[PDB]
C-alpha cells in the first residue's frame, strides 16, 4: 469548507524543467523536501500505518502498538496511564511511493459502551520516503477524577482528503489513581 | 529561538520578493526565482534572537502539488495578496484562508498587503479604473484580518523596501507567542 486537489509524478518534472538552472534549480531543490520513492508497484500500500505510542515520561514501562500484528488482540490488553499525566500519541506510518495530501489522524473515545469524546488531528500532506514518518500530537493529558477514572476505547482512523482507510483499529486506555 | 514561517497567497502576489528583500537587502530587478529556498533569517525581536526559517511557496499550477509539504510545524504564516489586485484580495477568504485553517489550524496568520507602492502609481490606477476597479484600500485588509481570524493586517512594498522589516518582527512575535497559545488544547 475544505478542497480536493491531486495529480502527479510528471507534474514535478514539469516544474523542474521551466528549463534548468534556471527557476528550476529551486523548484527542483522543493521536491527534495517532499523527497524518495520506495516501489513503482501500486499494489504495495502506498500508505502503511506502522504503530501508535504514547510518548509519556512517567510511564514505568512501554505503550506501543505495533499496527503491521493482530488488530484484534488489542482489544483484550489495554494500555495504563495515571490519572493527570500528559502525554503525545505518536503515529508511525510509511508514505511509499506517492503524495498524500490532507492526512488526518482521527480518535472517537468510548467509555462503558457509549462514546464520550471525538478528536481530529491534522497530519499534513506527506511526500514519499525510505524513512517512516512520526506524527505527534499536541500534548495531551489523561483525565483526572472519579467520574474520569475507569476503562476507555478508542476507534482510531488514520485518513486523508480523499477519505481513504490507510487504517482503522481499536484500543483500550484504563485511567487509574496510580501506574501501579 | 527557532522558528518556522510559511509564506502563502496567488501567483505573483510578491511573496518571494518579500522574502528577497527581507534576507538580502535588496529586490531582486532582473532575476526572480518562482521560489527563494532555505534561508534561515536573524531577527531580534525584543528580548531574544531568533532564527526564522523562510518557507516560500507558490502555484502557476503544479507547484501546488507540493505545497502542502510546507506546512508541518510552521510556526506563523504570512498570508498575502497585492494591493495592485483586488482579485488577490478575494482570493484570501476564498481560497488561502481554507487551505491554512486545514493544514495549520491554530497557527497565527499575519495577513500581508503588498505592493504598497503600487497605491498611487499612475498606471496601475489608470490599468484598474478601466476595470472600475481601485488599489486595495487599508480599511479592506484590516477587515479582511478581522474576518478570518488574523493576528493582524501589515502593508508593505519589497519595492522600495518600505514596512518590510516590520512585517518580519511581527510574524517573528507572533510565532514566539506560538508555545503559549499551544498550552490550549480541544479534543
Ligand atoms: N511594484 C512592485 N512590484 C513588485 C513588488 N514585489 C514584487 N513585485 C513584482 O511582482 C511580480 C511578482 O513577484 P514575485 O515575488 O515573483 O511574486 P510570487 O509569485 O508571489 O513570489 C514580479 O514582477 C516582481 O517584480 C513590489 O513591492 N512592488
Ligand atoms: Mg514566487
Amino acid at each position: 469548507s475544505v478542497n480536493y486537489k491531486p495529480p502527479a509524478q510528471k507534474s514535478i518534472q514539469e516544474i523542474q524543467e521551466l528549463d534548468k538552472d534556471d527557476e528550476s534549480l529551486r523548484k527542483y531543490k522543493e521536491a527534495l523536501l517532499g523527497r524518495v520513492a520506495v516501489s513503482a508497484d501500486p499494489n504495495v500500500p502506498n500508505v502503511v500505518v506502522t504503530g501508535l505510542t504514547l510518548v509519556c515520561s512517567s510511564a514505568p514501562g512501554p505503550l506501543e502498538l505495533d499496527l503491521t500484528g493482530d488488530l484484534e488482540s488489542f482489544k483484550k490488553q489495554s494500555f495504563v496511564l495515571k490519572e493527570g499525566v500528559e502525554y503525545r500519541i505518536k503515529i508511525s506510518f510509511r508514505v511509499n511511493r506517492e503524495i498524500v495530501s490532507g492526512m488526518k489522524y482521527i480518535q472517537h473515545t468510548y467509555r462503558k459502551g457509549v462514546k464520550i469524546d471525538k478528536t481530529d488531528y491534522m497530519v499534513g500532506s506527506y511526500g514519499p520516503r525510505a524513512e517512516e514518518y512520526e506524527f505527534l500530537t499536541p500534548v495531551e493529558e489523561a483525565p483526572k477524577g472519579m467520574l474520569a477514572r475507569g476503562s476507555y476505547s478508542i476507534k482510531s482512523r488514520f485518513t486523508d482528503d480523499d477519505k481513504t482507510d490507510h487504517l482503522s483499529w481499536e484500543w483500550n486506555l484504563t485511567i487509574k489513581k496510580d501506574w501501579k | 529561538i527557532r522558528k518556522k514561517l510559511v509564506i502563502v497567497g496567488d501567483g505573483a502576489c510578491g511573496k518571494t520578493c518579500l522574502l528577497i528583500v527581507n534576507s538580502k537587502d535588496q529586490f531582486p530587478e532582473v532575476y526572480v526565482p518562482t521560489v527563494f529556498e532555505n534561508y534561515v533569517a536573524d531577527i531580534e525581536v525584543d528580548g531574544k534572537q531568533v532564527e526564522l526559517a523562510l518557507w516560500d511557496t507558490a502555484g502557476q499550477e503544479d507547484y501546488d502539488r507540493l505545497r502542502p509539504l510546507s506546512y508541518p510545524d510552521t510556526d506563523v504564516i504570512l498570508m498575502c495578496f497585492s494591493i495592485d489586485s483586488p482579485d488577490s484580495l478575494e482570493n484570501i477568504p476564498e481560497k488561502w484562508t481554507p487551505e491554512v485553517k486545514h493544514f495549520c489550524p491554530n497557527v497565527p496568520i499575519i495577513l500581508v498587503g503588498n505592493k504598497k507602492d503600487l497605491r498611487n502609481d499612475e498606471h496601475t490606477r489608470r490599468e484598474l479604473a478601466k476595470m472600475k476597479q481601485e488599489p486595495v484600500k487599508p480599511e479592506e485588509g484590516r477587515d479582511m484580518a478581522n474576518r478570518i481570524g488574523a493576528f493582524g493586517y501589515m502593508e508593505c512594498s519589497a519595492k522600495t523596501k518600505d514596512g518590510v522589516r516590520e512585517v518580519f518582527e511581527m510574524a517573528t512575535r507572533a510565532a514566539l507567542q506560538a508555545r503559549r497559545g499551544k498550552k490550549k488544547s480541544g479534543c
